[PDB]
């Protein structure tokens, strides 16, 4: 009839992708499972046109190929969209109107017992341009739009046509083709799941499991967590990938001859090293976070004192605050404290250790070189993205350069800084919540422009100031031997007593002495200097 | 005069047709002419290059012998290099592993014995040095293209089956000016045993009238498929270069003819690089200078996949060009 | 400020003009090969 | 064939060996001319043999430019009808363009 009696579904290759399936099963083939005399009881007509998009390389060519042979479906007519011109006059709209011969023949002998023709056009939007272009020249390119307008709208009670059109670009397909009776239903296939993702590992794995080519250390979990934003495609090259290493240790290219070990041949296998590798060498197309964050806590923490400690409990108690609460759908922390002493490792740090879906960081890194404006749209942008997901965290850095403030004006851009104000007090929709994390150095500068009054909190980072501190950094550093870490402190304790540095000069003149002499007459000298 | 290496471990041969007229479709055994060389010829002292005029069956076949192996009797392993060199010399034995390729014409039709040793229709052949493409300088760029792309088509064809995957086919080379980047086409063209490069220079596909520059994009990729459909997974490598890709294939969604032709051809090429149809026996290669103005589409994997930037060398590159150049 | 470029169809007309005349003389070489056989055997 | 060696003149030279920078009619530049005939005009005199085992390929570009009124032309016109070779394909400056999609390319092809 319209699905065959032995089908499951469980051996089609597309996985990852079971909610769109079932939206489409429901959506599309579900009026004609009954005989036909019910839906004209109900009064109820069928679907015509069907539509898919999405990012490139998601699957959907997948599905229009294997759909036909997996639906007891008539073999669908298959044409790619520029072949449809042609150079003669009037050959293109005929070749368009030349496609529904058999379905109107079919029709017209058998009434309603004419079984179904699905015929699918790939790259839909080739053709089926705006048909107000514009040009003044050959019109070829309208009148085919006008023709499958005229065979799609006025059928004359053709009910047994289902158009399914693939493409990656909605936006350019004509506005007149979007309108009930005419590509009804659209589908939306966006980037997989994590689980979504081992499902295509599975898939993609099970052959190489198979004929036990796979060595049995290789877990598939962990590359699963690993690929953070990849696509099907890409996870298929990097299997291939990953097999090229296995396969180039026994044929060595290039070097030397053609040396073929006939009994290794047997023995390939492939490891979980040669993985590592292929992640290494593929990467992702999407990206957008994840790494900046990472690398901006790149020389660590060394828990030096216990205000750390304290800080990072606050820190845990506020995210476990956001995440609890349902009343509490916007909190607002500010952390100020003098110029070198570390803040945005700190609240990476917190941002990183909560662990939710959604994390991004704001830096002037990113903005430099734009125009004010599209530093305006890329601020906006980033909020909007940011109002997503059901729980978020943001992060914004040095809230003083992003105004580029400078003291001897005192000049400012004041449309930034009034975007960011009434940003930062805007609610996100319903039943989602946001935990935004701002650094500065400026604090009484803030207080003058009068924004003090949305942040809920403040937070403040002393430098340290006890020796015993630059004792546990440098122990940490391996900078000297005991000895010698024994000797640097007592001769600073009376060389000078008051001590307020900071932490990254520490580092820094740390690896300065190292480098030219170890020994007291360049570190001390340099941190008594900059005290 | 060799001292120890006095037999023939491995030896290769080509076989050609004598007469280009006496082609025969008739199906060679690999074993049985081994069989008859041992059988005709032994205890004889042979050498690379050294011609064979052999008659099997009231065939008359010209062999080459491409290169030999000496071992000395003894040795478990073939630990010896093979040798190209006229140097070496050995004598047969009825042990001596016997590789037969085809020769220079090409007509004759070996037949895969049981063994299975590595001959095949192969694109790379046995024995390529680095040393001999003449490109100075970019010695771990040659590294990974290798690996990468034609590590794959050398192999035995049940593991690569075994396996479950399929061969790239896509190479994109970009970098400023005068680097070399299409040098190095030239040599993968010339130097890989296959069918003739089908060379295309930028803006040569548009055409006047309508739905005839789709058409030129299409037609390029034909022989490919009547091929494949013939003889599946025997067929030889088609290459197609397409020069200053940038050109044509720009971003699609801009205005920047007022007719929109840009936009066809580019839907034409990624119709037809992965489509709905398979090939899975053809490689094109690209060049450019701008890898920004690239449509997003075809830098996908399965489209253009191994991406490589030539860059100025350093000082031991310019040692080495120097060396070649005079 | 524009410019602009143009496109060219084929006349309708012409349609297959590449077979239209060719199988009509190739119907006419196969009357003339009929004349030779002919001619052929008489002179026989 | 191969070619060995043996060779003293060429058979139909492009310059000839009656050529004098008195002759051209351009006056004043006169290091210029020699840096233009010995960078270009001097690998196509030497016989192919010599020219054949330095493994060097002849140069296929010049370049002219300066001030208005200079004398560019001039020399251009000069070099084109006073040698031993094909006759000038003169194209003006924007005489390539055409109207159709892809007649411009061809032109230039
Ligand atoms: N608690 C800490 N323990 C260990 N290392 C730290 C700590 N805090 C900061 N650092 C390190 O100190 C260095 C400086 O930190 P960071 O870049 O955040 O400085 P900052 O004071 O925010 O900068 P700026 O002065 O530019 O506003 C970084 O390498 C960071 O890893
Ligand atoms: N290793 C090398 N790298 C670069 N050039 C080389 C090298 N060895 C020799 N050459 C010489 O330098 C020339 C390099 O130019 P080539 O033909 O590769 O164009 P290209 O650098 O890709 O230029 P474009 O990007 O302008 O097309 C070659 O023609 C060759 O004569
Ligand atoms: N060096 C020269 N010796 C003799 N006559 C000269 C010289 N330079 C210029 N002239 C005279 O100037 C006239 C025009 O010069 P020419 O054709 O070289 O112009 P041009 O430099 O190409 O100018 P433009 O930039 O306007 O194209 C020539 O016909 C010639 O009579
Ligand atoms: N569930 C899946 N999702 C995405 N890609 C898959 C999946 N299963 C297999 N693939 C592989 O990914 C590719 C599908 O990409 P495709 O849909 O053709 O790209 P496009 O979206 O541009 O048409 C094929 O190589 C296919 O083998």
């Amino acid at each position: 009839a319209v699905i065959r009696p032995d089908f499951k579904f469980e051996d089609l290759g597309v996985g990852g992708l079971d909610k769109e399936f079932t939206k489409i099963f429901r959506r599309a083939f579900a009026s004609r499972i009954f005989p036909p005399s019910v839906i004209e009881k109900l009064g109820i007509s069928h679907v015509k046109g069907l539509l898919l998009y999405g990012p490139p390389g998601t699957g959907k060519t997948l599905i229009a190929r294997k759909i036909g042979t997996m639906l007891n479906a008539k073999e669908p007519k298959i044409v790619n969209g520029p072949e449809i011109l042609s150079k003669y006059v009037g050959s293109s709209e005929e070749n368009i109107r030349n496609l529904f011969k058999d379905a109107e023949a079919e029709y017209r002998a058998k009434g309603e017992e004419s079984s179904l023709h699905i015929i699918i056009f790939d790259e839909l939007d080739s053709v089926f341009k705006q048909r107000g272009s514009r040009g003044d020249g050959t019109g070829v390119g309208d009148n085919v739009v006008n023709q499958l307008l005229a065979k799609m709208d006025g059928v004359d009670q053709l009910n047994n046509i289902l158009v399914i059109g693939m493409t990656n670009r909605k936006d350019l397909i004509d506005s007149a083709l979007l309108r009930p009776g005419r590509f009804e239903v659209q589908v939306e296939i966006h980037l997989p799941d994590e689980k979504g993702r081992l499902q295509i590992f599975d898939i993609q794995t099970k052959k190489m499991r198979e004929n036990n080519m796979m060595s049995d250390d290789v877990n598939l979990a962990e590359l699963a967590a690993l690929t953070k934003n990849f696509s099907g495609a890409e996870i298929e090259g990097l299997v291939k990938s990953a097999s090229s290493f296995a396969i180039n240790k026994t044929v060595n290219i290039g070097k030397g001859a053609t040396k073929l070990n006939t009994k290794d041949i047997a023995k390939l296998k492939v490891t979980r090293e040669d993985f590592l590798n292929a992640l290494n060498d593929v990467t992702p197309a999407f990206g957008i976070s994840e790494e900046d964050l990472k690398t901006c806590v790149e020389g660590g923490m060394m828990l030096y004192s216990e205000r750390v400690n304290s800080i990072l409990k606050n820190g845990a108690r506020y995210v476990r605050q956001v995440r609890e609460s349902d009343k509490s759908r916007l909190v607002s922390l500010l952390i100020h404290g003098p110029a070198g002493s570390g803040k945005t490792a700190l609240a990476a740090e917190i941002a990183l250790k909560s662990g939710f879906p959604f994390i991004r960081l704001i830096s002037p890194n990113e903005l430099s070189g734009m125009s004010e404006s599209a530093k305006i749209a890329y601020i906006d942008n980033t909020f909007r993205d940011a109002y997503k997901s059901p729980l978020n965290i943001l992060v914004i850095d040095s809230l003083e350069t992003l105004v580029d403030w400078v003291p001897i004006g005192p000049r400012f851009s004041n449309n930034i800084l009034q975007m960011l104000k009434v940003a930062l007090k805007r609610k996100p929709p319903q039943d989602r919540r946001l935990l935004i994390m701002t650094t500065t150095s400026a604090y009484s500068v803030l207080q003058q422009m009068d924004i003090l009054s949305c942040f809920d909190n403040e937070i403040a980072v002393p430098n340290m100031t006890n020796l015993d501190e630059l004792n546990n950094v440098m122990i940490e550093s391996n900078f000297l031997d005991d000895a010698g870490r024994v000797k640097v402190i007592n001769e600073l304790s009376r060389s000078c007593p008051n001590f307020n540095v900071g932490i990254k000069k520490t580092l820094t003149n740390i690896e300065t002495a190292r480098h030219d002499e170890d020994p007291v007459n360049e570190l001390v000298e340099l941190m008594t200097q900059s005290a | 005069y060799s001292g120890k290496q006095s037999y023939l471990g491995s030896i290769d041969i080509d076989i050609s047709f004598r007469a280009r007229g006496k082609a025969v479709s008739t199906v060679f055994d690999q074993d049985e002419l081994a069989k008859q060389f041992v059988r005709c010829y032994e205890s004889q002292i042979f050498s690379p290059t050294q011609y064979l005029i052999m008659e099997f069956q009231g065939h008359f076949f010209d062999l080459k012998i491409r290169n030999v192996q000496a071992i000395d009797l003894g040795d478990i392993e073939p630990t010896s290099a093979v040798a190209t060199g006229i140097e070496t010399k050995g004598i047969l034995t009825k042990q001596t592993q016997i590789n037969f390729f085809k020769g220079r014409d090409g007509l004759v039709n070996l037949k895969s014995s049981n063994s299975l040793r590595p001959r095949s229709n192969a694109v790379i052949r046995p024995d390529f040095k680095f040393e001999d493409l003449g490109v100075g300088g970019l010695d771990k760029e040659f590294t990974k293209i290798f690996r990468r792309a034609f590590a794959s088509r050398i192999f035995p064809p049940s593991v690569i089956e075994k396996l479950g995957i399929s061969h790239v086919k896509g190479l994109l080379l970009y970098g400023p000016p005068g680097t070399g980047k299409t040098l190095i086409a030239r040599k993968i063209g010339t130097m890989l045993n296959a069918k003739e490069p089908k060379i295309v220079n930028g803006p040569e596909i548009l055409s006047k009238y309508v739905g005839s520059s789709e058409e030129n994009i299409r037609n390029l990729f034909k022989d490919a498929e009547a091929e494949y459909r013939a003889k599946g997974e025997e067929s030889s490598l088609h290459i197609i270069i397409f020069d200053e890709l940038d050109s044509v294939f720009k971003q699609r969604g801009s205005r920047g003819d007022g007719t929109g032709v840009g936009d066809n051809v580019v839907n034409q090429l990624l119709a037809k690089m992965d489509g709905v149809d398979q090939l899975n026996n053809i490689l094109v290669i690209g060049m450019t200078n701008r890898k920004d103005l690239i449509d997003s589409a075809l830098l996908r994997p399965g489209r253009f996949e191994v991406q490589v930037e030539i860059h100025l060398p350093d000082e031991k590159g310019r040692l080495q060009i120097f060396d070649i150049q005079t | 400020g524009q410019q602009i470029f143009s496109q060219a169809l084929l006349n309708a007309n012409r349609r297959g003009e590449a077979k239209t005349a060719l199988a009509e003389v190739q119907a006419r070489h196969q009357e003339l090969l009929k004349l030779e056989k002919s001619m052929a055997e008489l002179t026989q």
